[PDB]
DNA sequence: GAGAGAAGCGCCAAACACA
DNA sequence: ACTGTGTTTGGCGCTTCTCTC
DNA sequence: GAGAGAAGCGCCAAACACA
DNA sequence: ACTGTGTTTGGCGCTTCTCTC
């Protein structure tokens, strides 16, 4: 076709839309290692010029672009997950995937982005389909997904309580129904980022969220792979309010495994940080039960 | 080229894959070389581990002071010919310069790390210090990489070898779990906090009056928005078709036209 | 006649105007006088700026400075990134190509591998050993115009900054070891001090996400050449020389034939505009 | 704590602010640090200006410069009027008090008798013979701060101007005699060239009607003194010294005790403000 | 004091009257000293008269080249030890520097003033030259003043004596007809022409933004009218009670407020 | 009294008027060498502060000052002339005279001077009384008078033809009626300054002025004392128009004295300059009579 | 009760030195 | 290709706050 | 005929060097 | 009392003028 930068601005938006649409065609690397080589090369090139162009001009993004880009992302990303296979394998379509993630990230944080236009082109269905994608096995996939979900949650206002309820639901499903998940650490990072910005006083919904899904997450046999991040999140609650720490320590002590295991040290480590914050405010109410449980 | 890169650094195949090499020829080069064929900290610069190691040579010994981050695995190593509290202080300061200030420090008992000098040095930086009696793996990677480098060429001054080994470990090799290098994991900025009941607005940058370099002009033509800001220059669109990096001396602070 | 009066006395513009001449004729007489232009040190040409990288680890500037401490002359090898401003510095006992190579390797370990490095024409930088080392890691090394330190200005500035902190560190405690002082100063410069204009830290710029790609550049230059009076950078001269005609004009300098045999690259700040002889 | 952090690293304002401190506390910490003020060459004080006459033949400035011509080193004695800018210059073979007296007499014949003359501390100006000559005609002679040529700046500037014309006169004809060149240059400077800002000639100002009398002056000066870091004009120093307290402050300089025995006059441009110890 | 002035310069009593001395004590000092007891040009620097004179000494001779203006009597004298066209050229140039460029020049025939060197020198300056065969009085005043100076002190280098004599003749002695010195008559500006049917309006000077010296200010406070303009400074009223000479570097050109 | 600079500006003008009025008192030095020493000293002082103050402040001169200053000048200068006595004698009242001349000169050329205010306070009587004063014998008196009359003629417009007629009348009186005058050279300078600014074509009145009073002025036995200046004036006419030079040369040749006298060289000198301008424009109409007259 | 001094804070051109 | 730059510092305009008639 | 290029002219900040 | 200054130079805003549709 024709490069977007070498056209008069009068019809430049139309060429941008056309170049958006020409990348909507799919290309399957998993089907066969060699298929449509020049088509794939021109798609990669076009993605490169698009990501270059979007981040060097202002007042380029207007209303007839917002839904089409969302459609492009949905066509390129939202799909059936690869079959579960339990170093992790790498997705063979990584070039196009990485380039389109770069483009989407640069598009979401442009200064010309308007929050009054995406409320009708991005809805709960899109964010649910995005959150479903965290179960991928490629770590880079999960990294880009985390840094995209952070911006999505930060930018929008009417999609905060919905996402909190959905994350509670997915935590319930992971801890009770389905035991197959690998995006837990990135989700814990998102939770830590969200909870670092709470205000006082804490509403009872956050107390329920603590008392229901976060402490019992310690019971997972695969705790170690996401051990540090989890602890971080806990540390970010008892700092906001030192009064509400009694249920946390009570749950940690009562549900502490009475049997010897190499992972017990994990808990000990966490306890240390808790102790490092619990000494002030005269917190000796549960000191004796804590010592009694630690003695065994 | 990948062949020269591996011949000079002897990094893993997954390191070569990040360069122009593809997985199959990466494995080919990996097996074509004769010499090659839990996290306790919560955030980077939270808990460090400090060891003193003996590097053996044919006719001499070296003492490597090594500091390893418990979260990213980033390594800071310094070689000396003795072992004392002063050299422990120097190694800690060098590691702080390369990596940053740690909040908590952990090491073993010994002639160093226990005298009043090291304690005073830690208190000057306000670093909490705990010592215990029994990582040792990164030490092994450092030893084997140094040995490969010296086997390739016996005429090395032991400082270039250490620098190249540190570069290979921190910037070239990639971690298996997350497909990242130690440098990226250590220095990746964290996600900003998200306030509740308050939208996170996008930060608005500044406006500048500018002059085009190499014209000897004396009139500031037009206030423009800055795209990117760096040391020594800022990115300004001189026209609607191209952008240029204008130095600070040719830029003047403006106000939004409103 | 204004022309003969100026040829005798070399009086100024207003003197010729008061004896009868238009402003245009008097100004033309002034501009056409070789004596009044070879002997006036004043001149008016654009300023030059060092080339800057478009992303971290693109272009680096390196230099060697001296430091006096406890009757010891330490040599400080300093490398600075032209994009982020990040600084790596190592202290040694003397200056040598091998020590320059060692400092380059330490800087690469501390910051990363650069694409290009530009340094002055020091004895340890034009050596064959340094070129071989740069080619080994595929690093393109260029050199500045000789006897023109302003072309390395950024790194020169950094040298001063570094030394200033060291002096402070030696004002409080003269018994502080050199390595400790250098490490603390590097930590302060790269992690604690905030850059004046971008209001950020050098480390923050160095490791900020590389999401913005490189804008495309154009090697298009002006196809016309002019006449110039010139001064040789190596030796200071009281009066201008020439004028000659530039073989080719670059951004910030020009190629001027000093003699009938070979030419030389002269920065814009040692040049003066000349009227066309024809 | 910001105080201990700055005492260890001597970081800047923003570094202390990001570790928790108000702008006022951080700025006070910066201003109270002796190390950060003895080692920073930057400073901010008002400029000084030479004393100027209120009418022609009130204050003169004189100096001796050198000129190289046909393997001969001529000494040019130059006198300039600080009101009109009129210049008298004589060429001699060496420098001596007697030749300074002769040049002064020739300048008096050419221009008139001045009231005061101020020159640097040259060997031929502090001599007893020159003082006797000045007292003979009732001319008050003062001297500048030693090793501070800027205090004679006007005459210094004139020297350069004069020499420039001579070079032009020797560019066209290298066989022109020195006396002819000097006479023609003096004629051009005093009668033909027009001053830049007042748009008049030096001769016109010198002989313009003295109808405007002298405005009255006031010797009132500030009665308060301050503390200052200082640098001795004679020898350049990398770092400031002191601080000490000024015995008395004049317009453009101050009296500073360098040692416990005697004081010295220091211009404003080698001084730096200091915080009061109490 | 008048006594010292006469003892050093030996000028006339009417010269002393311009100083603090009154006529009676002026005459007293005049008679108390042992050693003391038509115009052809139309304007200054119109016609000059050039002579070469022999000054006699006890063991040497001097040759004084003297140029006298026919309108004001101003004298430019230069002493040499020889007589040639080159020294005539040098003396003429020195007289031009001291007095100004003459339009018409007149002198006697001789080895000088008649060679091609002097003719070429006159044509370079565009000076019309006429020579004739027969002022000699000013030469006599110069001789007698020099003789008095040498009689007062025999240890003089003949340059200081000439300079003091020229100062006394041009700046100290006053003419009898008009009670003026030669310097004032020579350098008195002439009356400007008066156009007909056009009023001669008063020239309006300029307005300046100024800064007070010795304050390190950075804001130009108020545009004011300049009283007097000189080299290096201008007279500006800082307040409604006093005026000050502000240097040019602290002045900035302004526009009338209207 | 009180210094003018040390008072609030509200009543500063009143103090200026009072200090003007206090100097109106006369002081006669010719009556006796010593009379009212302290009165004379305070008058001299006050004149000094007045001349200092007038030239350092703006917007200080207003309507109630203009006529009073003219009255002060008239009281201090306009008086009966000293008796004729044919080096010239010096006026004994020179201090006050010189100071008041300095003050008047500085006042006449102040930028705040307005030409619409002095047309009703200065009239023909004042200028006639001023012109009558040129007959003084002190040369400095005549110098200040010349430089004052130049400004007076330049500033005013309705007093130009009147002064030309008056100067013609005084020239007629000097050449025919009264032979006692000594201000001729200063008047010739004023005439030269006035005639350097003529425009073309020259009106017939200027031709009459040339043909009536200027050439016959050559007949005065005291010509030498004002010889150069006169010549200058002649040179300034024949430059404006080279056609009207025939009557001038005819009068110079016909009235050339046929008898030998040392002053004849004077005429010769003048002739030279005339010749130096008469060679162009083919002026040989009177060359033969000129040569015939010069031969004798 | 309320407007006038006082404290706080971000910004800027001129100096400065890097052999 | 060839090319000067970054930090320090008192003085101000600005905003917000406290003690007094 | 008429508004668009061209010539004329006064002004200014940054460079410069005075051992 | 003690103290930096005056000239040169291309680039502009300004005003006035000439050749072309
Ligand atoms: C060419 N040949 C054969 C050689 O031997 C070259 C020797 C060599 C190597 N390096 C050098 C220098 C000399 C050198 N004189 C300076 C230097 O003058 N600095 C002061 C400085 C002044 C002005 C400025 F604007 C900035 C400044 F920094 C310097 O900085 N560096 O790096
Ligand atoms: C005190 N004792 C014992 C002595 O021997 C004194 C010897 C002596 C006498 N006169 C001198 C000098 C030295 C001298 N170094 C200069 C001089 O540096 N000029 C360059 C200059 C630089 C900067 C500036 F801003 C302006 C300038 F002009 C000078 O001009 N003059 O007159
Ligand atoms: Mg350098
Ligand atoms: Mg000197
Ligand atoms: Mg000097
Ligand atoms: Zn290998
Ligand atoms: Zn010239
Ligand atoms: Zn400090
Ligand atoms: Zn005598």
């Amino acid at each position: 076709l024709l490069h977007i930068r070498d056209v008069p601005p009068a019809d430049q938006e139309k060429l941008f839309i056309q170049k958006l649409r020409q990348c909507c065609v799919l290309f399957d690397f998993v089907s066969d290692p060699l298929s449509d080589l020049k088509w794939k090369e021109v798609k990669r090139a076009a993605l490169s010029e698009m990501v270059e162009y979007i981040t060097h001009n202002r007042n380029v993004i207007t209303e007839p672009i917002y839904p089409e880009v969302v459609h492009m992302f949905a066509v390129n990303m939202f799909r059936t997950l690869p079959p579960s296979s339990n170093e992790p394998t790498l997705e063979a379509a990584w070039p196009h995937l990485q380039l389109v993630y770069e483009f989407f990230l640069r598009f979401l944080e442009s200064p010309d982005f308007q929050p009054n236009i995406a409320k009708k082109y991005i809805d709960q269905k899109f964010v649910l389909q995005l959150l479903e994608l965290f179960d991928s096995e490629d770590p880079r996939e999960r990294d880009f997904l985390k840094t995209t979900l952070h911006r999505i949650y930060g930018k929008f206002l009417g999609l905060r309580a919905y996402i909190r309820k959905q994350i509670n639901n997915i935590f319930y499903r992971f801890i009770y129904e389905t035991e197959h998940h690998n995006g837990i650490a990135e989700l814990l990072e998102i939770l830590g980022s969200i909870i670092n910005g709470f205000a006082l006083p804490l509403k009872e919904e956050h107390k329920i969220f603590l008392l229901k899904v976060l402490l019992p997450l310690h019971k997972v046999k695969s705790l170690s792979v996401y051990h540090p991040q989890l602890a971080y999140c806990v540390v970010q609650f008892l700092e906001k309010d030192s009064t509400l720490t009694e249920p946390v320590v009570m749950a940690l002590l009562k549900y502490w495994p009475k049997t010897h295991s190499p992972k017990e040290v994990m808990f000990l480590n966490e306890l240390e940080e808790i102790l490092d914050v619990i000494e002030p405010s005269e917190f000796v109410k549960i000191m004796e039960p804590l010592f009694r449980q630690l003695a065994k | 080229s990948p062949a020269k890169l591996h011949s000079f650094t002897h990094c893993g195949q997954a390191a070569l894959t990040l360069h122009g090499a593809t997985t199959t020829e990466a494995l080919n080069i990996l097996h074509s070389c004769h010499a090659c064929r839990i996290r306790r900290g919560l955030l980077p610069n939270h808990i460090w581990q400090g060891d003193i190691t003996h590097f053996k040579y044919k006719n001499t010994l070296y003492r490597l002071h090594v500091w390893v981050d418990t979260f990213s695995g980033s390594v800071s190593a310094t070689h000396k010919k003795r072992e004392t509290s002063s050299e422990a202080i120097s190694s800690l300061l060098h590691a702080i310069a390369h990596l940053g200030r740690p909040s908590h420090i952990n090491t073993d008992n010994g002639p160093a790390y226990a005298s009043q000098e090291f304690q005073h040095a830690c208190t000057s930086l306000a670093i909490r210090h705990t010592t215990h009696i029994p990582v040792e793996r990164t030490n092994g990677i450092l030893k084997t990489l140094l040995y490969k480098y010296f086997s390739d060429n016996p005429n090395l001054p032991m400082d270039n070898a250490l620098s190249v080994a540190l570069w290979t470990i921190n910037h070239l090799n990639v971690l298996t779990h997350c497909q990242k290098t130690r440098w990226q994991l250590h220095h990746s900025p964290r996600l900003p906090p998200i306030p509740e009941e308050k939208p996170v607005t996008t930060s608005k940058t500044h406006w500048y009056y500018f002059k085009i370099p190499g014209l000897n002009s004396r009139q500031w033509k037009g206030p423009q928005r800055a795209l990117q800001e760096a040391a020594g220059a800022a990115l300004i669109p001189v026209s609607d078709t191209a952008a240029q990096w204008i130095p600070w001396k040719l830029l003047k602070r403006a106000v939004c036209p409103r």
